[PDB]
């Protein structure tokens, strides 16, 4: 799984 | 009918469980490395030191162009997070355009759960806008640079495609996963007709859900709820990710419609597999989804639907058998809306950035059966869509 920019 | 940008076709390989990437090559002599590409973030960054799962990785010290900025970089992502030195240098895409522009490089010197064992990729191409480049909009992002620097047009379309199975890393290597048209549309990659949502903000690349819908039942929540705090399209989240009360009422609903059958809740986690006997998937019991999407004409808005060959991710059994198995590819948010690579899978996307809006119409190469198609739909009479965006 990737989860790619901080919230 | 016709596909226009053939050389950028079938340019890209991966599987939404690790990433779609696209070949580019940095430096003078040209190195080459496998990059992912990313809209949900700005940075360019590739791996500049070994890894126990890179192959291979930027080295500055070969490249007689290579200019160091002088600067370190952090970039922490919803998962994985990476550290860097920046600097900039000459790049290309083999199967792309054919220009060479300098862009801004952040090496990759320390990192923790971002690069993937056995995903063949070995940097990020983060293709959202400078507000939310790091360390701040001062860093022009590559496509920035890509448009600013040549005659490519400020528009890009990405066309992902999963195989509706499992692919090894061999298999990967070896198989077309979609395809990056740079400064275009190809219209060999779609059917039907393309529907354009405005992009609310150029940061993210962001839109507003104004309506869901669960084999055509509507949630009926307030549509404020479906951006709560924001809604984005992310090439790099394999996931589609809906804020908290948004999945929790999608995962009654979706339960619901597909009750014939049971699973753990392990299973509507999005942490355990399940699997049918070779070929007997029940496609049929799990409900399509459906999103509508703000329109670009006043009180307008279209739909995509998906099915569960794009929801249902493939994965491999735990001993390789004959099975078919999968993991449930929505989950849960804290940051708002993902619309993921498992949505993605189903249509071609269009990153219309010049007329700030995106494009989506079903995908020639997303999975389906007899039966069911994904769908692109419109117009719907749609009131006081900006009242759904979250401020």
């Amino acid at each position: 799984e990737v989860n790619x920019a901080e919230f | 009918r016709r596909g226009s940008f053939v050389e950028m076709v079938d340019n890209l390989r991966g599987k939404s469980g690790q990433g779609y990437y696209v070949e580019m090559t940095v430096g003078s002599p040209p190195q080459t490395l496998n990059i992912l590409v990313d809209t949900g973030s700005s940075n360019f960054a590739v791996g500049a030191a070994p890894h126990p799962f890179l192959h291979r990785y930027y080295q500055r010290q070969l490249s007689s162009t290579y200019r160091d900025l002088r600067k370190g970089v952090y970039v922490p992502y919803t998962q994985g997070k990476w550290e860097g030195e920046l600097g900039t240098d000459l790049v290309s895409i083999p199967h792309g355009p054919n220009v060479t522009v300098r862009a801004n490089i952040a090496a990759i010197t320390e990192s923790d759960k971002f690069f993937i064992n056995g995903s063949n990729w070995e940097g990020i191409l983060g293709l959202a806008y400078a507000e939310i480049a790091r360390p701040d909009d001062s860093l022009e992002p590559f496509f920035d640079s890509l448009v600013k620097q040549t005659h490519v047009p400020n528009l890009f379309s990405l066309q992902l495609c999963g195989a509706g199975f499992p692919l090894n890393q061999s298999e990967v290597l070896a198989s077309v996963g979609g395809s990056m048209i740079i400064g275009g549309i190809d219209h060999s990659l779609y059917t039907g007709s393309l529907w354009y949502t405005p992009i609310r903000r150029e940061w993210y690349y962001e839109v507003i859900i104004v309506r869901v819908e669960i084999n055509g039942q509507d949630l009926k929540m307030d549509c404020k709820e479906y951006n709560y705090d924001k809604s984005i399209v992310d090439s790099g989240t394999t996931n589609l990710r809906l804020p908290k009360k948004v999945f929790e009422a999608a995962v009654k609903s979706i339960k619901a419609a597909s009750s014939t059958e049971k699973f753990p809740d392990g299973f509507w986690l999005g942490e355990q597999l399940v699997c049918w006997q070779a070929g007997t998937t029940p496609w049929n019991i799990f409900p399509v989804i459906s999103l509508y999407l703000m329109g670009e004409v006043t009180n307008q808005s279209f739909r995509i639907t998906i099915l569960p060959q794009q929801y249902l991710r493939p994965v491999e059994d735990v001993a390789t058998s004959q099975d078919d198995c999968y993991k449930f590819a929505i989950s849960q948010s804290s940051t708002g809306t993902v619309m993921g690579a498992v949505i993605m899978e189903g249509f071609y996307v269009v990153f219309d950035r010049a007329r700030k809006r995106i494009g989506f119409a079903v995908s020639a190469c997303h999975v389906h059966d007899e039966f069911r198609t994904a769908a692109v739909e419109g117009p719907f009479v749609t009131l006081d869509m900006e009242d759904c965006g979250y401020n």
